[PDB]
């Protein structure tokens, strides 16, 4: 069958390509699960042919692409594919995901939301589509036919994101879940949600997995809200410090907690170095001023932070 | 104060640099004082790489406690224009990294990464140049801090095409140093962004993927190796194929990766097969002189060499292709030619025989030649004649790139005519420009720029490499003057950018200097001698050769004005260039001392003066001679040379005025007691009002007088504060 689809990529659009499509309908799972396993490069051009044989100017082509896409997502994260093959698959998906109509895009991104509930993905590689998916929705301000209608591309985009904040994020993939919001443009309300939810999950991770997570949160803030990003990180460790000071008066803990704070700090001082408004937001946040506050403001951690910031030339004098 | 005095002697030793770093780190009041002094020292042509070298290699242990200041020096030095200070600011960062503690090497990498992301134009180029050299110096330590370098990726959207190339060059070089065949921190994530970049509709973000991906593949090209690289390259061609902008880029980025890195003949022969077929398919047609389709122009197959058979197959498809695109790939013609051209060359040892018919080709084109009779017949037709002239001009610009290196003498003949056709084309190009104004965007881009008229068209040319300058080997005629200038003008624009562009900057400076000594001197020595004999013995002949005379004296000058000749090593390069200027007579000694070589050259160039057509050509000769002396009587010789320039008869604009001030500045500066030369101007300065408001020893008027007096005064004041 493969070669006969290679002739269709030669002669002409529509009649050649889409005629052989409607004749199958049986199964796209068994073919791609295998014809990938012989030579992965037989699949690469397989997508290119089938996808241009199913444009979005025809519903039978559109509604077929939706099934195609679904089948390309599962395998990437399911079977063990040479990364070379798995990548190529996703690359082409991201490539051709441009012209999907409003109705189908929502359906596509909603299957990620369903997968987010319970899935062992082993690959956030599925999630690489979400960024481009939502930004495509942002390109259409007109109502789409779904549900009751009365919703723009941006709103579905907003509502889609709100659903992502509500569901449980799997402990394994939350690094990749978060780094997906990093490729999307956000509203100030959407940002505080992505940030806050990510924070909400902090105390549910083993300590040593927090430091790389902070860096991922730090690269979001560049476009986002700094005060909260700083507020959570600081106050998370502030509460974490309190527990350690209480065991000391009532070695074992010291090697982890204080090493992590040394990693977390060193990350946000380097973030302030690449981005200044994050530093000025840190100072304006920690400003003592009223004297009830400097008791509640500075703590061992936030002070270790400032001292560490002394390394940067500009903020040196302001901090002291 | 003991250091600032010796600024009057440029040869002061290395210990001065070591001591300035100590004084800098002592107190804050010495900081700002040192800092300015250090800048005025670097702009004094003092404290060069050479000195900072011996300062660090010997003294690193002494300087180990001065580190954070040394790094604070790097900063405030990095923050100025005038790269000379930025370089020295970068040389601090590097010599730090070289011999020093880890914690020191952790901040150096960090400080440099920052200069990259938030820095300015120069700051980012220079920072990425050092970050490259660091891997060369110490790789294993470079990879330990790589987490900071990755952060650069997040700022990719703000960078240029050059730097995107520069940034991926670094990250991938680290990734493959850690382990071959595996995938670690850097490898994966830079694959991640490469995917997310290629899949954007906006070209600005495809530019990032196209360059970054071809660079990765380029570096990992040195069974599992080729399949990885191939899959990476095909993922690029599928993304880039829809837009003629993108695919031309990918073809140029592919054309880069093939000529630079040395890959496996087995990996080269893989991706090479598609290129030969894809090319003949798109752009190549047979000789039917009637092409298919309705073009309201007399479309012929234009300008082959005709030494190539009239009855025969091959002609390029340009017009029928460019017309169909306009109304409803032809922009990928030149990019595809370079790629194919390098593919065959690299699999054949440089034998182009299979493609050689491509240099003999005509193109299917309406007559572009005059717009002169057809003038004032316009709109669509005038934008079509402009870019068709343009597109072709680039074709024969790229073809001269291909066949300049070929051996056979008939093959050098075939290039030399493409050089005249490249000359006529460029005149025809500017004919359409001064005619069709301001409504004329081009259909192609150049150096990726950002998102045309006379000024800009220069930049939309393609790039001639220095191998093309090997055409300069031949002589002249009563290769004529027109083609000579064409090369001489490209050279000068290159040597301004190097010693004072992409493919140029992507080979080392030394190479370009080494080659430009061979390529020019025992050529121009022959070419110069033809210009002199001509100016000793017509409308265009004068105008063109008087220009070739300049471009020569501009180029020769740019070579010996090379500020890297101060270093030990370059003495050998200098010895060559100086002894290649050593033949009016033979060489009695092979090893002759540098000092004589200087004057043998000087004298050789001193007589050239009387032939000089314009006030300019006298200046650039002076400047040339003057740059020889700086290598080592001659001071007075220069005066008489400047005397004559203001004296003998010459055939409104600041040009003339500015060059005068340059001459009078050289005149009064190098001579004997200046009162003597000043009285001459004081006594014969009078004839202005008294005759016919010109003079004996002329060039004195209302506007030419004020120029004199400024140099007159300033020099008197210079000698007054001297004693």
């Amino acid at each position: 069958m493969d070669l006969k689809i290679l002739s269709l990529a030669t002669d002409k659009t529509t009649d050649k390509l889409q005629e052989f499509l409607q004749t199958l309908k049986d199964d796209d799972l068994a073919s791609l699960l295998q014809n990938q396993a012989v030579k992965g490069r037989a699949v690469g051009t397989l997508l290119r042919a089938v996808l241009k044989g199913s444009p979005c100017s025809e519903e039978d082509g559109a509604l077929r692409r939706y099934k195609i896409y679904s089948c390309c997502i599962q395998l990437v994260e399911s079977g063990d594919l040479q990364q070379d093959v798995a990548s190529e698959i996703i690359g082409l998906l991201m490539l051709e995901v441009h012209h999907f109509p409003g109705p189908l895009l929502v359906d596509l991104a909603s299957d990620f939301v369903g997968a987010v509930r319970e899935d062992r993905l082993v690959n956030g590689k599925s999630l690489e589509l979400l960024p481009i998916i939502l930004t495509a929705l942002a390109t259409k301000k007109e109502v789409l036919a779904c549900g009751k209608g009365d919703l723009n591309g941006e709103e579905y985009k907003r509502q889609l994101i709100d659903t992502l904040c509500s569901v449980r994020w799997p402990q394994r993939y939350m690094i990749q879940l978060t780094s997906v919001f990093k490729d999307v443009c956000l509203t100030p309300e959407e940002m505080n949600l992505v940030v806050a939810k990510v924070l909400t999950m902090f105390s549910k991770l083993n300590l040593q997995e927090i430091p790389p997570l902070v860096y991922q949160l730090l690269v979001l803030s560049s476009k986002g809200s700094r005060r909260s990003v700083l507020d959570g990180i600081i106050a998370f460790f502030r509460e974490l410090d309190k527990q350690h000071r209480e065991e000391q008066s009532s070695t074992a803990p010291a090697d982890e907690l204080y090493h992590v704070e040394g990693t977390v700090i060193l990350h946000i001082v380097f973030a302030i170095k690449l981005d200044c408004e994050l530093g000025r937001e840190l100072l304006k946040h920690l400003k003592a001023g009223q004297q009830g506050d400097p008791s509640k403001c500075l703590c061992p951690f936030s002070i270790a932070l400032l001292l560490s910031l002394t390394r940067i030339q500009r903020f040196e004098e302001q901090v002291f | 104060k003991a250091i600032e005095r010796i600024e009057s002697a440029a040869e002061h030793k290395s210990l001065d640099v070591v001591m300035l770093l100590i004084i800098y780190s002592t107190s804050t009041q010495t900081k700002k004082g040192v800092e300015k002094l250090l800048r005025n020292k670097i702009q004094s042509d003092c404290i060069q790489e050479q000195l900072l070298d011996s300062a660090f290699s010997t003294h690193y242990l002494v300087l180990k406690d001065i580190c954070p200041s040394i790094l604070l020096l790097a900063q405030t030095l990095f923050h100025s224009q005038d790269q000379r200070i930025i370089l020295f600011g970068s040389l601090l960062y590097k010599y730090a990294f070289k011999f020093f503690d880890t914690y020191c090497q952790q901040e150096v990498v960090g400080a440099l990464v920052t200069h990259v992301c938030s820095g300015t134009e120069a700051e980012v180029d220079t920072a990425l140049d050092v970050l490259l050299e660091l891997i060369v110096l110490n790789a294993s330590a470079m990879r330990l801090n790589a987490a900071f370098v990755k952060g650069i990726l997040d700022y990719l959207e703000n960078m240029s095409p050059q730097q995107i190339r520069k940034i991926f060059c670094i990250l991938s070089t680290l990734a493959f140093s850690q382990q071959p065949g595996t995938s670690n921190h850097i490898q994966d994530d830079m694959h991640l962004v490469i995917r997310k970049q290629l899949s954007s509709t906006v070209f600005k973000y495809k530019l990032i993927g196209i360059i970054g991906a071809v660079t990765m593949a380029g570096i990992m090209a040195e069974s599992e190796q080729r399949t990885q690289v191939t899959s990476l390259l095909q993922l690029v061609h599928s993304c880039t194929e829809h837009s003629p902008w993108a695919s031309s880029l990918y073809y140029d980025e592919f054309a880069n990766l093939i000529q630079e890195r040395k890959l496996a003949p087995k990996t080269l022969e893989w991706v090479g097969q598609t290129i030969f077929n894809d090319f003949q398919d798109a752009f190549v047609v047979d000789f039917c002189a009637a092409p298919e389709g309705d073009f309201p122009f007399p479309v012929k197959a234009l300008y082959g060499l005709e030494e190539y058979s009239t009855q025969d197959g091959i002609v390029i498809n340009l017009l029928p292709l460019f017309y169909q695109e306009c109304a409803k790939s032809s922009l990928c013609l030149a990019s595809h030619f370079r790629l194919l051209r390098l593919c065959v060359a690299r699999q054949h040892d440089g034998n182009l025989d299979e493609i050689d018919g491509l240099l003999d080709c005509p193109l299917f084109l309406p007559d572009l030649e005059p717009g002169e009779k057809l003038e004032s017949m316009s709109a669509k037709d005038r934008s079509l004649m402009c870019s068709l002239t343009f597109l072709t001009f680039n074709w024969f610009r790229e073809v001269v790139n291909a066949f300049c290196q070929q051996t056979s003498p008939e093959m050098k003949g075939k290039v030399l005519s493409r050089l005249k056709d490249l000359v006529e084309l460029q005149g025809i190009l500017e004919k359409y420009l001064a005619v069709i104004p301001d409504y004329v965007p081009p259909f192609a881009s150049v150096d990726l720029d950002t998102l045309v008229s006379l000024q800009n068209y220069r930049a939309f040319f393609r790039e001639l490499d220095i191998e093309v300058f090997s055409i300069l080997h031949s002589g002249l005629v009563t290769l004529g003057p027109a083609e000579l200038l064409f090369l001489l003008e490209d050279l000068s624009q290159k040597l301004e950018n190097m010693l004072t562009f992409s493919h140029l900057h992507q080979r080392s400076v030394q190479d370009i200097v080494h080659c430009v000594v061979q390529l020019l001197t025992p050529m121009c020595n022959h070419l110069e001698n033809i210009h002199n004999f001509f100016q000793c013995l017509t409308a265009q002949e004068q105008h063109t050769m008087a220009c070739c005379y300049q471009k020569l004296l501009q180029v020769l000058h740019a070579l010996f004005a090379w500020k890297g000749f101060t270093h030990q090593s370059k003495h050998r390069l200098l010895h060559s260039a100086l002894e290649v200027l050593s033949n009016r007579l033979k060489q009695m000694e092979q090893d002759q001392p540098l000092e004589e070589l200087v004057s043998q050259s000087f004298s050789y160039l001193q007589n050239f003066h009387h032939s000089v057509p314009s006030f300019q050509c006298g200046l650039y000769l002076l400047r040339l001679l003057m740059a020889l002396l700086e290598k080592s009587q001659k001071k007075e010789k220069l005066a008489s040379l400047a005397k004559q320039l203001l004296c003998r008869a010459w055939p409104k604009n600041p040009t003339f005025n500015d060059h005068l001030h340059d001459v009078l500045y050289i005149y009064l500066e190098h001579t004997d007691n200046v009162l003597k030369a000043i009285e001459e101007i004081t006594g014969v300065g009078v004839p202005e009002l008294v005759s016919a408001p010109s003079s004996t020893f002329p060039t004195l008027t209302r506007h030419t007088f004020v120029i004199f007096f400024r140099v007159m005064m300033a020099e008197l004041e210079k000698t007054v504060k001297g004693l």
